[PDB]
């Protein structure tokens, strides 16, 4: 198969804020 | 008992990454204009390697940014970009202003945020180019012989850059970049 690991979506990522 | 993870550790990323530099002097192997910045492996360390860098927009004619992943360079020659091609984004003079600078940052949150599913695995990085005639932003795979990993980026990142979707792009091989002259480039893959 494959591996979950990590995946963001934009929000979350803008959410982290920082250049809006 | 530990502390609570989310209070004080990061966010790790899928892959580390790396950013480079491209800096234009027509007078030196194409190599050696090539630099490395640095580089990161959580959302916070990429905002802040972003926000302290100068916008594509705002950067000298000639130049490039380049994010790929760790290990590999942004270059033909590389052992994961050899077999593979690139989706291209041909802008206008106009759009330097309006899109620019946003469709890059989307290409960099598609590449970090691991946006394709497991066909991300086939993404070496993305490259934008500001060049006065139209500026250029491009996300590389490893296999342009991958068609389904190849047709699933290109649908995605075309959604993701919001772009009118009766606007077709064409996804091409390095091998194939011309040498004759001019020879015609084309396209493996149009969506
Ligand atoms: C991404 N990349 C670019 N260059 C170099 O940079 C040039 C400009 O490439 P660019 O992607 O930054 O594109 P740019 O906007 O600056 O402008 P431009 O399109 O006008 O020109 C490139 C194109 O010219 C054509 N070309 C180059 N050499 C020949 C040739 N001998 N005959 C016919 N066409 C050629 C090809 O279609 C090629 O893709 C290339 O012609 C090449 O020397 C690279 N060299 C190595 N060794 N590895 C790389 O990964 C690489």
């Amino acid at each position: 198969p494959g591996g979950t690991r990590i995946i963001y979506d934009r929000k979350f990522l803008m959410e982290c804020r920082n250049s809006p | 008992e530990v502390a609570n993870p989310e209070h004080y550790i990061k966010h790790p990323l899928q892959n580390r990454w790396a950013l480079w530099f491209f800096k234009n002097d027509k007078s030196k192997t194409w190599q050696a204009n090539l630099r490395l910045i640095s580089k990161f492996d959580t959302v916070e360390d990429f905002w802040a390697l972003y926000n302290h860098i100068q916008l594509s927009s705002n950067l000298m004619p000639g130049c490039d940014y380049s994010l790929f992943k760790d290990g590999i360079e942004p270059m033909w020659e590389d052992e994961k970009n050899k077999r593979g091609g690139r989706w291209l984004i041909t802008l206008n003079k106009q759009q330097r202003r309006s899109d620019l600078d946003r469709f890059w940052l989307e290409t960099l949150l598609c590449l970090i945020g691991e946006s394709f599913d497991d066909y991300s695995d086939d993404v070496c990085g993305a490259v934008v180019n500001v060049r006065a005639k139209g500026d250029k932003i491009a996300i590389w795979t490893t296999e342009c012989e991958n068609r389904e990993a190849v047709t699933h980026i290109g649908r995605v990142y075309k959604e993701r850059l919001g772009l009118p979707p009766k606007i077709v792009i064409g996804y091409q091989s390095h091998a194939d970049t011309a040498t004759k002259s001019g020879s015609t480039t084309k396209n493996r893959f149009v969506v």
